[PDB]
Protein backbone atom coordinates (compact mmCIF):
# COMPACT_ATOMS: atom_id res chain seq x y z
CA UNK A 1 0.00 0.00 0.00
CA UNK A 2 1.42 3.35 -1.08
CA UNK A 3 -1.01 5.45 0.98
CA UNK A 4 -1.88 5.59 4.67
CA UNK A 5 -5.42 4.28 5.06
CA UNK A 6 -8.28 6.63 5.92
CA UNK A 7 -10.71 3.76 6.60
CA UNK A 8 -11.21 4.68 10.25
CA UNK A 9 -14.21 6.29 11.95
CA UNK A 10 -12.12 9.37 12.77
CA UNK A 11 -9.18 10.90 10.95
CA UNK A 12 -7.93 11.61 14.45
CA UNK A 13 -7.08 14.19 17.05
CA UNK A 14 -5.21 17.47 16.69
CA UNK A 15 -3.48 18.71 19.85
CA UNK A 16 -2.30 22.33 19.69
CA UNK A 17 0.17 23.57 22.31
CA UNK A 18 -0.06 27.37 22.16
CA UNK A 19 2.46 29.19 24.37
CA UNK A 20 2.12 32.97 24.55
CA UNK A 21 3.23 34.21 27.98
CA UNK A 22 6.40 33.00 29.66
CA UNK A 23 7.97 33.18 33.10
CA UNK A 24 9.22 36.76 33.28
CA UNK A 25 12.46 36.02 35.10
CA UNK A 26 13.53 33.83 32.18
CA UNK A 27 13.67 36.91 29.94
CA UNK A 28 11.37 35.53 27.23
CA UNK A 29 9.15 38.09 25.54
CA UNK A 30 5.49 37.21 24.94
CA UNK A 31 4.56 35.63 21.62
CA UNK A 32 2.01 38.16 20.41
CA UNK A 33 0.00 36.87 17.48
CA UNK A 34 0.43 33.22 18.45
CA UNK A 35 -3.32 33.27 19.12
CA UNK A 36 -4.03 33.86 15.45
CA UNK A 37 -1.69 30.95 14.55
CA UNK A 38 -3.61 28.65 16.87
CA UNK A 39 -7.07 29.67 15.65
CA UNK A 40 -5.99 29.46 12.01
CA UNK A 41 -4.54 25.94 12.55
CA UNK A 42 -7.56 24.80 14.57
CA UNK A 43 -9.92 25.83 11.76
CA UNK A 44 -7.82 24.18 9.04
CA UNK A 45 -7.64 20.86 10.81
CA UNK A 46 -11.22 21.00 12.12
CA UNK A 47 -12.55 21.27 8.58
CA UNK A 48 -10.38 18.30 7.50
CA UNK A 49 -12.14 16.15 10.14
CA UNK A 50 -9.75 16.34 13.07
CA UNK A 51 -10.91 16.67 16.64
CA UNK A 52 -8.98 19.72 17.79
CA UNK A 53 -8.00 20.59 21.37
CA UNK A 54 -5.96 23.69 22.25
CA UNK A 55 -3.68 23.91 25.30
CA UNK A 56 -2.57 27.45 26.09
CA UNK A 57 0.43 28.47 28.18
CA UNK A 58 1.54 25.01 29.28
CA UNK A 59 4.64 24.39 31.34
CA UNK A 60 7.06 21.62 30.41
CA UNK A 61 5.53 19.31 33.01
CA UNK A 62 2.02 20.18 31.80
CA UNK A 63 2.93 19.54 28.16
CA UNK A 64 4.21 16.11 29.18
CA UNK A 65 1.02 15.37 31.10
CA UNK A 66 -1.05 16.41 28.06
CA UNK A 67 0.90 14.39 25.51
CA UNK A 68 1.46 11.43 27.85
CA UNK A 69 -2.33 11.27 28.29
CA UNK A 70 -2.89 11.42 24.52
CA UNK A 71 -0.26 8.70 23.98
CA UNK A 72 -2.01 6.39 26.50
CA UNK A 73 -5.52 6.84 25.10
CA UNK A 74 -6.92 4.43 22.54
CA UNK A 75 -6.59 5.50 18.89
CA UNK A 76 -8.07 2.35 17.28
CA UNK A 77 -10.71 4.49 15.57
CA UNK A 78 -8.22 7.17 14.41
CA UNK A 79 -6.40 7.24 11.08
CA UNK A 80 -3.69 9.66 12.23
CA UNK A 81 -2.50 12.07 14.90
CA UNK A 82 -1.58 15.73 14.50
CA UNK A 83 0.37 17.84 16.98
CA UNK A 84 1.10 21.54 16.48
CA UNK A 85 3.69 23.07 18.81
CA UNK A 86 3.74 26.88 19.08
CA UNK A 87 6.26 28.37 21.53
CA UNK A 88 9.81 29.69 21.82
CA UNK A 89 12.65 27.25 21.23
CA UNK A 90 16.36 26.59 20.93
CA UNK A 91 18.39 23.93 19.14
CA UNK A 92 16.76 20.58 19.86
CA UNK A 93 14.60 22.04 22.64
CA UNK A 94 11.07 23.37 22.96
CA UNK A 95 10.12 25.90 25.60
CA UNK A 96 7.34 25.45 28.07
CA UNK A 97 6.19 28.63 29.74
CA UNK A 98 8.80 27.82 32.43
CA UNK A 99 11.91 26.35 30.78
CA UNK A 100 13.11 24.11 27.98
CA UNK A 101 12.58 20.42 27.25
CA UNK A 102 14.07 18.12 24.63
CA UNK A 103 11.71 17.71 21.68
CA UNK A 104 12.77 14.06 21.59
CA UNK A 105 11.06 13.72 25.01
CA UNK A 106 7.77 15.00 23.57
CA UNK A 107 7.82 13.04 20.33
CA UNK A 108 9.09 9.77 21.80
CA UNK A 109 5.86 9.43 23.79
CA UNK A 110 4.26 8.26 20.54
CA UNK A 111 7.03 5.83 19.59
CA UNK A 112 5.68 2.51 18.36
CA UNK A 113 6.67 0.51 21.45
CA UNK A 114 5.05 3.14 23.73
CA UNK A 115 1.99 4.16 21.69
CA UNK A 116 0.60 0.83 20.41
CA UNK A 117 -2.71 2.07 18.98
CA UNK A 118 -0.88 4.51 16.67
CA UNK A 119 1.47 1.90 15.19
CA UNK A 120 1.54 1.98 11.40
CA UNK A 121 -0.31 5.33 11.40
CA UNK A 122 1.02 8.78 10.43
CA UNK A 123 2.03 10.94 13.40
CA UNK A 124 2.33 14.52 12.20
CA UNK A 125 4.22 17.17 14.18
CA UNK A 126 4.35 20.83 13.11
CA UNK A 127 6.82 22.82 15.23
CA UNK A 128 6.86 26.65 15.28
CA UNK A 129 9.82 27.55 17.53
CA UNK A 130 13.32 28.92 17.10
CA UNK A 131 16.09 26.34 16.72
CA UNK A 132 19.01 28.62 17.57
CA UNK A 133 19.94 32.25 17.02
CA UNK A 134 21.48 32.14 13.54
CA UNK A 135 19.91 34.43 10.93
CA UNK A 136 19.71 33.67 7.21
CA UNK A 137 20.99 36.69 5.21
CA UNK A 138 19.55 35.51 1.89
CA UNK A 139 20.99 35.63 -1.60
CA UNK A 140 19.78 37.29 -4.79
CA UNK A 141 19.16 34.75 -7.56
CA UNK B 1 2.60 -10.50 11.50
CA UNK B 2 5.31 -8.01 10.51
CA UNK B 3 7.59 -5.76 12.58
CA UNK B 4 8.25 -2.08 11.83
CA UNK B 5 10.67 0.44 13.33
CA UNK B 6 9.46 2.13 16.51
CA UNK B 7 10.50 5.47 14.93
CA UNK B 8 8.59 4.92 11.67
CA UNK B 9 5.69 7.04 10.39
CA UNK B 10 6.66 10.33 12.03
CA UNK B 11 6.75 13.65 10.23
CA UNK B 12 8.46 16.56 12.02
CA UNK B 13 7.61 19.72 10.04
CA UNK B 14 9.89 22.38 11.55
CA UNK B 15 9.29 26.05 10.85
CA UNK B 16 13.07 26.54 10.40
CA UNK B 17 16.57 25.02 9.92
CA UNK B 18 18.52 23.55 12.89
CA UNK B 19 20.43 26.38 14.52
CA UNK B 20 18.34 29.20 13.04
CA UNK B 21 15.86 31.71 14.41
CA UNK B 22 12.20 31.42 13.46
CA UNK B 23 10.26 34.49 12.34
CA UNK B 24 6.77 35.56 13.31
CA UNK B 25 4.79 38.76 12.91
CA UNK B 26 2.75 40.28 15.71
CA UNK B 27 -0.28 40.81 13.47
CA UNK B 28 -0.56 37.87 11.06
CA UNK B 29 1.35 35.28 13.11
CA UNK B 30 4.16 32.87 12.31
CA UNK B 31 5.58 32.97 8.79
CA UNK B 32 5.49 29.17 8.80
CA UNK B 33 2.09 28.52 10.38
CA UNK B 34 0.39 31.18 8.25
CA UNK B 35 1.96 29.61 5.15
CA UNK B 36 0.98 26.14 6.38
CA UNK B 37 -2.66 27.15 6.86
CA UNK B 38 -2.77 28.84 3.44
CA UNK B 39 -1.44 25.81 1.55
CA UNK B 40 -3.50 23.35 3.58
CA UNK B 41 -6.58 25.40 2.64
CA UNK B 42 -5.75 25.52 -1.07
CA UNK B 43 -4.51 21.94 -1.41
CA UNK B 44 -5.53 19.92 1.64
CA UNK B 45 -8.21 17.95 -0.20
CA UNK B 46 -6.10 17.19 -3.26
CA UNK B 47 -2.33 16.96 -2.65
CA UNK B 48 -0.08 14.64 -0.66
CA UNK B 49 1.25 16.12 2.57
CA UNK B 50 4.95 16.18 1.56
CA UNK B 51 3.98 17.99 -1.66
CA UNK B 52 1.96 20.47 0.39
CA UNK B 53 4.95 21.07 2.68
CA UNK B 54 7.23 21.67 -0.32
CA UNK B 55 4.81 24.42 -1.42
CA UNK B 56 4.89 25.78 2.12
CA UNK B 57 8.69 25.80 1.80
CA UNK B 58 8.34 27.78 -1.42
CA UNK B 59 5.99 30.33 0.17
CA UNK B 60 8.13 30.90 3.28
CA UNK B 61 11.32 31.13 1.22
CA UNK B 62 10.03 33.56 -1.41
CA UNK B 63 7.21 35.60 0.18
CA UNK B 64 8.75 36.68 3.50
CA UNK B 65 11.72 38.80 4.56
CA UNK B 66 12.31 40.22 8.02
CA UNK B 67 12.19 43.83 9.18
CA UNK B 68 13.65 45.11 12.42
CA UNK B 69 15.14 48.50 13.27
CA UNK B 70 17.93 46.61 15.01
CA UNK B 71 19.65 46.23 11.65
CA UNK B 72 21.65 43.13 12.56
CA UNK B 73 18.22 41.46 12.56
CA UNK B 74 16.87 43.20 9.43
CA UNK B 75 16.35 41.75 5.92
CA UNK B 76 16.67 38.11 7.02
CA UNK B 77 15.12 35.03 5.37
CA UNK B 78 13.74 31.65 6.46
CA UNK B 79 13.29 28.17 4.99
CA UNK B 80 11.37 25.44 6.87
CA UNK B 81 12.79 21.99 7.50
CA UNK B 82 10.59 18.99 6.59
CA UNK B 83 11.82 15.84 8.39
CA UNK B 84 10.00 12.71 7.17
CA UNK B 85 10.12 9.23 8.62
CA UNK B 86 6.91 8.47 6.70
CA UNK B 87 6.69 5.14 4.84
CA UNK B 88 3.52 5.88 2.80
CA UNK B 89 1.91 8.85 1.07
CA UNK B 90 -0.35 10.98 3.31
CA UNK B 91 -3.56 12.26 1.74
CA UNK B 92 -6.24 13.84 3.91
CA UNK B 93 -9.22 12.68 1.75
CA UNK B 94 -9.88 9.18 0.35
CA UNK C 1 24.44 -7.76 9.28
CA UNK C 2 26.77 -5.16 10.88
CA UNK C 3 26.77 -1.44 11.69
CA UNK C 4 28.49 1.78 10.43
CA UNK D 1 14.16 38.18 -5.51
CA UNK D 2 16.12 36.93 -2.51
CA UNK D 3 15.98 33.31 -1.37
CA UNK D 4 17.36 31.77 1.85
CA UNK D 5 20.93 30.56 1.63
CA UNK D 6 19.81 27.30 3.28
CA UNK D 7 17.08 26.64 0.71
CA UNK D 8 17.03 23.86 -1.89
CA UNK D 9 18.95 21.31 0.14
CA UNK D 10 17.86 17.74 0.71
CA UNK D 11 19.59 15.64 3.36
CA UNK D 12 18.45 12.02 2.92
CA UNK D 13 19.86 10.24 5.96
CA UNK D 14 20.03 6.46 6.22
CA UNK D 15 18.83 6.48 9.85
CA UNK D 16 17.19 8.50 12.65
CA UNK D 17 19.32 10.98 14.67
CA UNK D 18 20.89 9.10 17.57
CA UNK D 19 20.59 5.70 15.93
CA UNK D 20 22.90 3.11 14.45
CA UNK D 21 22.74 2.47 10.69
CA UNK D 22 22.89 -1.09 9.34
CA UNK D 23 24.80 -2.91 6.61
CA UNK D 24 24.77 -6.42 5.21
CA UNK D 25 28.08 -8.33 5.33
CA UNK D 26 28.82 -7.51 1.66
CA UNK D 27 25.55 -6.77 -0.14
CA UNK D 28 25.55 -3.02 0.68
CA UNK D 29 23.98 -0.90 3.38
CA UNK D 30 20.22 -1.34 3.69
CA UNK D 31 19.63 2.34 2.86
CA UNK D 32 21.86 2.60 -0.19
CA UNK D 33 20.70 -0.67 -1.75
CA UNK D 34 17.06 0.34 -1.29
CA UNK D 35 17.80 3.82 -2.65
CA UNK D 36 19.39 2.33 -5.77
CA UNK D 37 16.53 -0.09 -6.36
CA UNK D 38 13.88 2.62 -6.05
CA UNK D 39 15.88 5.06 -8.17
CA UNK D 40 16.16 2.27 -10.76
CA UNK D 41 12.43 1.51 -10.57
CA UNK D 42 11.00 5.03 -10.29
CA UNK D 43 13.67 7.57 -11.22
CA UNK D 44 11.85 8.25 -14.50
CA UNK D 45 8.38 8.28 -12.97
CA UNK D 46 8.16 9.81 -9.46
CA UNK D 47 9.50 12.94 -7.91
CA UNK D 48 12.29 12.70 -5.36
CA UNK D 49 10.24 12.85 -2.14
CA UNK D 50 7.90 10.14 -3.50
CA UNK D 51 10.92 7.95 -4.24
CA UNK D 52 12.48 8.47 -0.80
CA UNK D 53 9.16 7.61 0.82
CA UNK D 54 9.28 4.26 -0.94
CA UNK D 55 12.90 3.89 0.17
CA UNK D 56 11.77 4.55 3.77
CA UNK D 57 9.12 1.85 3.34
CA UNK D 58 11.48 -0.70 1.85
CA UNK D 59 14.11 -0.19 4.58
CA UNK D 60 11.46 -0.21 7.32
CA UNK D 61 9.80 -3.42 6.12
CA UNK D 62 12.27 -5.71 4.34
CA UNK D 63 15.28 -5.56 6.69
CA UNK D 64 15.88 -6.94 10.19
CA UNK D 65 19.28 -7.46 11.74
CA UNK D 66 20.82 -10.86 12.42
CA UNK D 67 23.77 -10.63 14.78
CA UNK D 68 25.63 -12.74 17.33
CA UNK D 69 26.87 -9.55 18.96
CA UNK D 70 24.97 -9.18 22.24
CA UNK D 71 22.13 -6.68 22.02
CA UNK D 72 22.32 -6.18 18.24
CA UNK D 73 20.02 -8.97 17.07
CA UNK D 74 16.67 -8.49 15.31
CA UNK D 75 16.94 -4.69 15.05
CA UNK D 76 15.11 -2.31 12.70
CA UNK D 77 15.87 0.89 10.82
CA UNK D 78 14.03 3.77 9.24
CA UNK D 79 15.78 6.46 7.17
CA UNK D 80 15.33 10.21 7.78
CA UNK D 81 14.53 12.52 4.87
CA UNK D 82 15.26 16.20 5.64
CA UNK D 83 13.88 18.52 2.92
CA UNK D 84 14.50 22.25 2.41
CA UNK D 85 13.50 21.86 -1.22
CA UNK D 86 11.16 24.50 -2.64
CA UNK D 87 10.07 22.61 -5.80
CA UNK D 88 9.36 19.11 -7.00
CA UNK D 89 12.51 17.26 -8.12
CA UNK D 90 12.28 14.87 -11.07
CA UNK D 91 15.31 13.30 -12.68
CA UNK D 92 13.86 13.24 -16.20
CA UNK D 93 12.29 16.02 -18.31
CA UNK D 94 9.12 13.99 -18.75
CA UNK D 95 8.03 11.43 -16.19
CA UNK D 96 6.56 8.24 -17.64
CA UNK E 1 6.93 24.31 -9.29
CA UNK E 2 9.63 21.92 -10.39
CA UNK E 3 13.36 22.29 -10.68
CA UNK E 4 14.23 22.92 -14.31
CA UNK E 5 16.24 20.23 -16.04
CA UNK E 6 16.66 22.54 -19.03
CA UNK E 7 20.45 22.58 -18.60
CA UNK E 8 23.19 20.86 -20.66
CA UNK E 9 24.25 18.73 -17.68
CA UNK E 10 21.85 17.31 -15.14
CA UNK E 11 24.83 17.84 -12.83
CA UNK E 12 27.65 16.21 -10.90
CA UNK E 13 27.45 13.22 -8.55
CA UNK E 14 30.24 13.22 -5.94
CA UNK E 15 30.56 9.99 -3.97
CA UNK E 16 32.68 9.91 -0.82
CA UNK E 17 33.44 6.25 -0.12
CA UNK E 18 35.33 5.26 3.05
CA UNK E 19 36.05 1.54 3.64
CA UNK E 20 39.29 1.50 5.69
CA UNK E 21 40.02 3.77 8.63
CA UNK E 22 43.06 4.95 10.56
CA UNK E 23 43.92 2.23 13.09
CA UNK E 24 44.30 5.00 15.69
CA UNK E 25 40.50 5.44 15.37
CA UNK E 26 39.63 1.82 16.14
CA UNK E 27 36.77 1.99 13.62
CA UNK E 28 36.27 -1.35 11.87
CA UNK E 29 36.42 -1.69 8.06
CA UNK E 30 33.18 -0.99 6.19
CA UNK E 31 33.22 -4.07 3.99
CA UNK E 32 30.77 -3.96 1.12
CA UNK E 33 30.85 -0.18 0.75
CA UNK E 34 32.28 -0.70 -2.75
CA UNK E 35 28.99 -2.43 -3.53
CA UNK E 36 27.15 0.70 -2.35
CA UNK E 37 29.46 3.03 -4.23
CA UNK E 38 29.21 1.09 -7.49
CA UNK E 39 25.43 0.80 -7.30
CA UNK E 40 25.11 4.56 -6.69
CA UNK E 41 27.53 5.32 -9.52
CA UNK E 42 25.64 3.09 -11.95
CA UNK E 43 22.26 4.56 -10.93
CA UNK E 44 23.17 8.24 -11.21
CA UNK E 45 25.30 7.72 -14.30
CA UNK E 46 22.25 6.26 -16.05
CA UNK E 47 20.31 9.53 -15.47
CA UNK E 48 23.11 11.65 -16.94
CA UNK E 49 25.12 12.71 -13.89
CA UNK E 50 28.89 12.94 -14.25
CA UNK E 51 29.95 10.64 -11.42
CA UNK E 52 33.23 11.03 -9.51
CA UNK E 53 34.13 8.65 -6.65
CA UNK E 54 36.69 9.63 -3.98
CA UNK E 55 37.87 6.65 -1.94
CA UNK E 56 39.18 6.53 1.64
CA UNK E 57 39.29 10.28 2.17
CA UNK E 58 40.52 12.00 5.31
CA UNK E 59 38.55 14.92 6.77
CA UNK E 60 40.90 17.45 5.19
CA UNK E 61 40.84 15.67 1.81
CA UNK E 62 37.01 15.61 1.91
CA UNK E 63 36.98 19.33 2.69
CA UNK E 64 39.28 20.16 -0.21
CA UNK E 65 37.28 17.96 -2.57
CA UNK E 66 33.96 19.61 -1.71
CA UNK E 67 35.45 23.09 -1.50
CA UNK E 68 36.72 22.56 -5.03
CA UNK E 69 33.28 21.43 -6.18
CA UNK E 70 31.68 24.39 -4.42
CA UNK E 71 34.09 26.85 -6.09
CA UNK E 72 33.57 25.39 -9.57
CA UNK E 73 31.21 26.71 -12.24
CA UNK E 74 27.89 24.87 -12.32
CA UNK E 75 26.06 27.40 -14.52
CA UNK E 76 25.46 24.54 -16.95
CA UNK E 77 24.57 22.05 -14.19
CA UNK E 78 20.91 21.54 -13.24
CA UNK E 79 21.65 20.03 -9.84
CA UNK E 80 24.30 18.59 -7.54
CA UNK E 81 24.30 15.15 -5.94
CA UNK E 82 26.62 14.14 -3.09
CA UNK E 83 26.67 10.67 -1.53
CA UNK E 84 28.53 10.20 1.75
CA UNK E 85 29.46 6.63 2.71
CA UNK E 86 31.39 6.27 5.99
CA UNK E 87 31.12 5.77 9.72
CA UNK E 88 29.41 8.49 11.72
CA UNK E 89 28.01 9.75 15.01
CA UNK E 90 25.32 12.26 15.98
CA UNK E 91 25.95 15.15 13.61
CA UNK E 92 29.37 14.00 12.40
CA UNK E 93 30.88 12.07 9.52
CA UNK E 94 34.14 10.21 9.82
CA UNK E 95 36.98 10.82 7.51
CA UNK E 96 39.43 7.99 7.55
CA UNK E 97 41.38 9.91 10.25
CA UNK E 98 38.76 11.47 12.59
CA UNK E 99 35.29 13.01 12.58
CA UNK E 100 34.06 16.29 11.11
CA UNK E 101 30.75 18.07 11.56
CA UNK E 102 28.33 17.33 8.72
CA UNK E 103 27.26 20.98 8.76
CA UNK E 104 30.83 21.90 7.76
CA UNK E 105 30.66 19.73 4.63
CA UNK E 106 27.19 20.76 3.46
CA UNK E 107 27.49 24.48 4.23
CA UNK E 108 30.15 24.73 1.49
CA UNK E 109 27.27 24.78 -1.02
CA UNK E 110 25.02 27.13 0.87
CA UNK E 111 23.41 29.81 -1.27
CA UNK E 112 25.85 32.61 -0.44
CA UNK E 113 28.94 30.38 -0.53
CA UNK E 114 28.17 28.69 -3.88
CA UNK E 115 26.32 31.09 -6.19
CA UNK E 116 26.62 28.76 -9.18
CA UNK E 117 23.96 26.56 -7.53
CA UNK E 118 21.46 29.06 -6.08
CA UNK E 119 17.96 27.88 -6.86
CA UNK E 120 19.12 24.41 -7.94
CA UNK E 121 18.66 21.27 -5.79
CA UNK E 122 21.59 20.24 -3.63
CA UNK E 123 20.92 16.56 -2.90
CA UNK E 124 22.84 14.74 -0.16
CA UNK E 125 22.50 11.04 0.56
CA UNK E 126 24.19 10.10 3.83
CA UNK E 127 24.95 6.49 4.80
CA UNK E 128 26.56 6.74 8.24
CA UNK E 129 25.76 6.07 11.89
CA UNK E 130 24.20 8.93 13.82
CA UNK E 131 24.53 7.50 17.32
CA UNK E 132 24.39 4.20 19.18
CA UNK E 133 20.69 3.60 19.77
CA UNK E 134 19.17 0.49 18.27
CA UNK E 135 15.63 0.25 17.03
CA UNK E 136 13.90 -2.87 18.45
CA UNK E 137 10.92 -2.60 16.17
CA UNK E 138 7.31 -3.30 17.06
CA UNK E 139 4.85 -5.83 15.70
CA UNK E 140 1.86 -4.59 13.74
CA UNK E 141 -0.76 -6.15 11.44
Amino acid sequence: AFRYSLNYPNIGHCIIINNKNFDRRTGMNPRNGTDVDAGNVMNVFRKLGYIVKVYNDQTVAQIMQVLTTVAHDDHSRCASLVCVLLSHGDEGVFFGTDTSVDLKSLTSLFRGDRCPSLVGKPKLFFIQACRGTELDPGVET
Amino acid sequence: RERIPVEADFLYAYSTVPGYYSWRTTMTGSWFIQSLCEMMTKYGSELELLQIMTRVNHKVALDFESTSNMPGFDAKKQIPCIVSMLTKEMYFTP
Amino acid sequence: DEVD
